[PDB]
């Protein structure tokens, strides 16, 4: 009817037509509003708070006071429109005719018989529009009458856009009033949650569970730092409960990723079939055994699509049932009796049977983790699931079979790490801290620091770890901590603050860091490193929160913080240490002991004594004895064969060829080194020469043994 | 001690 | 017969021709976008990644599965589009012709009984798009339709157009959502390229080894480290 | 306040004399009118509480842990990083926010202002902290005036410490006499000497009390891994596992891992290394309902010991 009815759109109709139904109550700030709208002079307040906090479902929330008729009568019957710029700009064309959309507006809007309060969705938007080459902004044509209290306004920019727009042009400023819109404040946002579940209950027709909704909001809001906090707790059950419809309207998702690989690796025995009896025999005949084994795990797949189909309607034919005959029965309560026999012969099952279903659905889903079969209900797996999805760990380690592999780390080390036991069982434990979810919030996982003489694995430690927790040697963030000597590298680490080059990319390590959010973070060498660079880090270990070039807090909770550094090559000593670690003593526990109470000491005084107590765990490497260097070298011989997997020659070697290669370069105070170096420089060699003269064809398994006699290798060829 | 065997 | 199709081509009739013929898909990764493609209120999925790392194998491959039908049965029959910048800056005659040729687009969007579901190559642009002196600024054009679900779209991204770019709004960051695309783990790799010598022989004429392939993988992995995997494993054998 | 801050603290009450008394000026509101109310510099060992302080009071004074504006101070050693407090002048890149401090004053002006590590700085940031310490008007890229008015500004600083009288006063102060407290005036004195050779003597000026922290008792101690486990639930209310300790295995745990130079992090670590990871390896395999009452208790026979119920 009136000419701004069509600009844009009505508000009012909408909460009539039940589009915008109900909102959670931030009453202070409602009323604050109201108090705005009844001034004398101004009567436009606008809503200044973060990007996500719910600006516009304060004004989408207003609405539904004034038609329900929760304001004061002096605001009863305005009518709420909102103006969109697709709309609003449309009439711009020719050089005289914004000025007349502009001019009909205001006349609607002096109007007291004609009861609107307007809306505006973003004001530093309204600043440009309408510049014409002949005509002004429409932001100037409202300022004459803004300061004029007939025009109603209510509006909302963001706090980014109201530093930048809205202050260029500070007389536009002063026809507004600030109403500051706060972030929900975590504990509110719970009751947030509780207040929107039936809203959810008949869109997606999922049962939520109340540990899913706290999961929903202390596990957003206090591990993602940007989008602040209602954009983070709704957006999981948002797609916690999108998650679940696939699921049950499509197969789940397992079946559904093994149906697709299988129809795949069946594609792939077309094409090595089809070639040449080669090198390619080996990956083929691996094929057609990983062919059938997967395709065998798909019957007991189908069977627990069952049986869990079977727990589902079981369980759903209760609650169609007795779940309605428990709850409409409560008709002549008063005296018609409610408690005879029958009323509660169905109601004592109700919590049998249903409690029974009930252990059985739990029980499936700490099982099976993240992928339970024909579940109706929500659950912190699902919400950790999509946490840890888009959060960005790698998509087969250590969370997708949850609490199932921490178990298992210890002993999958050691094959990697023979040696040094004991600092390995405290890299287990900070894992368990990981996922079990049982740990310190803002402290960063395991920080620890790995000191020790040269090439006793300091970083081979690190470099297994991230080959091991996460599959993917990326998330291994390495930073040469042996760069920064000098005092003026700092910059390297946080980035270069504002007026000076390379501002628009942060700093170095932390770009990768939002990255790779969940990564075990090297530092090579504190031994070779300024003082100044420790002033920095000291941020990282006692609290996850360095910031950046733009003051964006970082996630270092979920980062194993692993320090290789050195503070020897003095103090651990030439002759009670290197040359006599093979007589196993109780005489090493100690000289042991005796050494590492000095490198402690020694950090108080090459570092600070800040690092001495804030460094969970200053694990010291023992030196390699026989029985450790003995499987270090079979280690070698094992990655050995992953270099040769191109040409296919399989590399094994007898134990007694082995103690040959220890007794020609055993030197502990280097360890590890000359061994391989005696192995990459002598018996890769021949590895290498007969293969240029051919005395290596690509099928040969070779099989080096000592002689013991003639006391020359031999090198057996078949 | 190279050995085809 | 859209509107939409003179200015966004349409990725849905390439696999009826046969433009794209069969996509290794990436079988985690698809179907999040499904799930972000039924949503109570943002709709809006975002790619982000990095640049030679498959964003628009993720999309074609969803088409693939759209137009057979691999999809639950709500997103059936949906029509993906993919936007060309080069056909936005066709309008802004004077003044006003791009709000025209905003709301024509929108109105459509918003109709269920249309199937038609946005693909913008880059959100990366947008932001310069429709901005002249008294420009009011196309993706702000957005802004007050992304929070409620009427507009699907998708959205494909480097990291350092997400940082430099995106980040720098704040409020039209937080409609999108991020689904991190990850280089795809050697194994994988090798498994992609054998998926690729049906194409690959025909346009050729010429047989490619297998032993070749693993070679052409690992050669690329390790000895060239920037330019991410999916750009070097491809070429190096092209 | 005073009491309040005596249950989530176990400080010196000196200091919380001092601090308590000089909120008490903002709700009456006779107070400095351009100056902050109660300027402090903490000093003390490592590993005493100088932080939480200042953030319990974001916890109590606020009631929000993002109200606290924790500035790292360590990330301004190098000497050109003054440009992220009044920003980047005009004609260079970043002049479209104010700064890194400035815009997030005001967008709270409400605030504990904390600077962790003081001493971790460039002299050239301590020359623009003169100007907030003394006055609100710092001024921004646009020249847009602040109130730091209204505003608590706490530094902390790790000087002393070698200074601080070293094992004398951590290894034989077991007990608090009048005979071990007249060392501690002797040392704050020094303290205070050393803060005019660096921290360039004017800053002693505008400074309203300057807080030195004692190292932690193991009666003083006792205190503080109780308040520890009354926190362990806050991250286990999502798994209902409530952790009741016994005072004897409290005992166990400070004399087994006692440290006074380190302020007392090693004990904290003893918790979550050994009797969080035991609580942790227990609940991965099935030994651990959600519901479960535990209390730990010492049997005095070399072995602590967990109590379970249903
Ligand atoms: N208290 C609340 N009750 C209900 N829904 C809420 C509440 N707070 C936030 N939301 C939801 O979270 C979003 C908040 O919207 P806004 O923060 O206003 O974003 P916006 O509407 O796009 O305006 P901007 O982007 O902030 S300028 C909407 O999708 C709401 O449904
Ligand atoms: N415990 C171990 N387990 C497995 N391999 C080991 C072990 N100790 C040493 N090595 C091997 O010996 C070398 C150790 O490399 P690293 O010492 O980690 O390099 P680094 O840590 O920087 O050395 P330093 O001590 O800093 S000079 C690698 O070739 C490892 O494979
Ligand atoms: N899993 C896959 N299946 C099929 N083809 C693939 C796959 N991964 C990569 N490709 C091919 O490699 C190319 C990589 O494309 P993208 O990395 O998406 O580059 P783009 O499409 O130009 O988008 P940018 O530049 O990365 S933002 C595509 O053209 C695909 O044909
Ligand atoms: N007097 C105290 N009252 C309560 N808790 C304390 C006290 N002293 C230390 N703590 C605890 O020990 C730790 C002290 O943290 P803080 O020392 O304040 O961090 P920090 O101040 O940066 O440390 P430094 O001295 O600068 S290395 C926290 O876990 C506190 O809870």
């Amino acid at each position: 009817t009136l000419y701004i009815e069509q600009f844009g759109s009505n508000m009012n109709e909408k909460v009539r037509n039940g589009k915008l139904q109900g909102i959670y109550g931030r009453d202070e700030e409602i009323r604050a509003i109201i108090e705005s709208l009844l001034r004398y002079n101004k009567n436009s307040p606008v809503l200044v708070g973060n990007p996500g906090t719910g600006k516009t479902t304060i004004v989408e929330g207003l609405v539904y006071r004034i038609e329900k008729g929760d304001v004061p009568k002096e605001l009863q019957g305005y009518t709420v429109i909102s103006l969109n710029f697709r709309k609003f700009t449309s009439g711009t064309s020719y050089r005289g005719e914004f000025e007349t959309r502009m001019k009909n507006i205001i006349k609607e809007l002096k109007n007291k018989k004609n009861k609107i309060i307007l809306f505006v969705d973003e004001i530093h938007l309204l600043l440009g529009a309408g510049k014409a080459e002949g005509g002004t902004d429409a932001a100037n044509l409202l300022k004459p009458v803004l300061s004029k209290g007939e025009i109603k306004l209510i509006g909302a920019t963001t706090i980014a856009e109201y530093r930048k727009f809205i202050e260029s042009c500070s007389a536009f400023e002063r026809r507004f009033e600030k109403i500051l819109v706060e972030p929900p404040s975590v504990d509110m946002t719970v009751k947030i949650l509780r207040s929107l579940k039936s809203k959810y209950e008949n869109f997606y027709g999922i049962n939520i569970t109340d540990k899913a909704l706290v999961a929903a909001a202390k596990i957003s809001d206090r591990f993602i730092k940007d989008r602040y906090l209602p954009d983070k707790a709704i957006d999981l059950l948002n797609k916690a409960c999108s998650f679940l419809q696939v699921q049950l309207s499509g197969k789940p998702r397992i079946i559904d990723v093994t149906e697709r690989d299988i129809e795949r690796l069946s594609y792939e025995i077309s094409t090595l079939e089809k070639d040449v009896d080669k090198v390619s025999k080996k990956k083929y005949n691996k094929l057609i055994k990983e062919f059938e084994e997967k395709k065998e795990q798909l019957k007991k797949y189908y069977e627990e699509y069952v049986i869990t189909g079977e727990r589902l309607k079981r369980k759903k034919e209760i609650e169609k049932k007795l779940n309605d005959l428990k709850e409409l029965t409560q008709n002549y309560v008063y005296s018609n009796k409610e408690p005879p026999i029958e009323l509660q012969n169905s109601l004592k099952e109700a919590q049998q049977k249903y409690l029974e279903l009930y252990k059985e659905t739990v029980a499936y889903v700490e099982a099976k983790t993240h992928n339970a079969m024909n579940v109706d209900a929500v659950y912190q797996e699902h919400v950790s699931y999509i946490y840890l999805r888009d959060s960005g760990m790698p998509l087969g380690s250590l969370s997708f079979e949850s609490s199932k592999g921490a178990l298992k780390l210890y002993n999958s080390l050691s094959k990697s790490i023979i040696g040094n036991e004991d600092i390995i069982k405290s890299l287990s434990d900070a894992v368990v801290k990981a996922a079990t979810g049982m740990k310190d919030p803002e402290k960063p996982i395991g920080t620890f620091l790995f000191l020790g003489p040269t090439g006793v694995g300091k970083t081979e430690l690190a470099k297994t770890l991230a080959i091991e927790l996460f599959n993917s040697k990326d998330n291994l963030i390495r930073v040469n901590m042996s760069e920064f000597t000098e005092a003026h590298s700092v910059s390297k680490i946080t980035g270069s603050p504002p007026g000076y080059v390379g501002f628009s990319d942060s700093g170095q390590l932390t770009e990768a860091v939002r990255e790779k959010p969940h990564s075990v973070v090297l530092f090579d060498e504190l031994e070779k490193a300024h003082a100044d660079v420790f002033k920095v880090l000291l941020q990282i270990l006692g609290d996850g929160y360095i910031n950046d070039n733009h003051r964006r807090n970082i996630d270092f909770s979920n980062t194993i913080i692993i320090m290789t550094s050195n503070l020897g090559a003095e103090l651990f000593k030439k002759k009670l240490f290197f040359d006599a670690d093979n007589s196993g003593t109780p005489e090493y526990k100690r000289v042991m002991e005796d050494v590492r109470l000095s490198l402690i000491k020694k950090c108080k005084k090459v570092f600070k004594p800040e690092f001495v107590n804030r460094i969970d765990k200053i694990g010291v490497f023992e030196p390699l004895n026989k029985k450790n260097l003995h499987k270090i070298v079979a280690l070698r011989f094992k990655k050995l064969e992953k270099r040769l997997e191109e040409k296919n020659i399989q590399v094994s070697v007898s134990e007694k060829a082995i103690d040959y290669i220890i007794d020609q370069s055993y030197d502990p105070e280097l360890g590890a080194r000359p061994t391989l170096i005696f192995i990459e420089s002598v018996i890769m060699t021949k590895f290498a020469i007969m293969y240029l003269k051919k005395e290596l064809v690509d099928d040969m398994d070779v099989f080096v043994d000592y002689n013991s006699k003639a006391k020359n290798l031999v090198i057996n060829l078949s | 001690d190279v050995d085809s065997s």
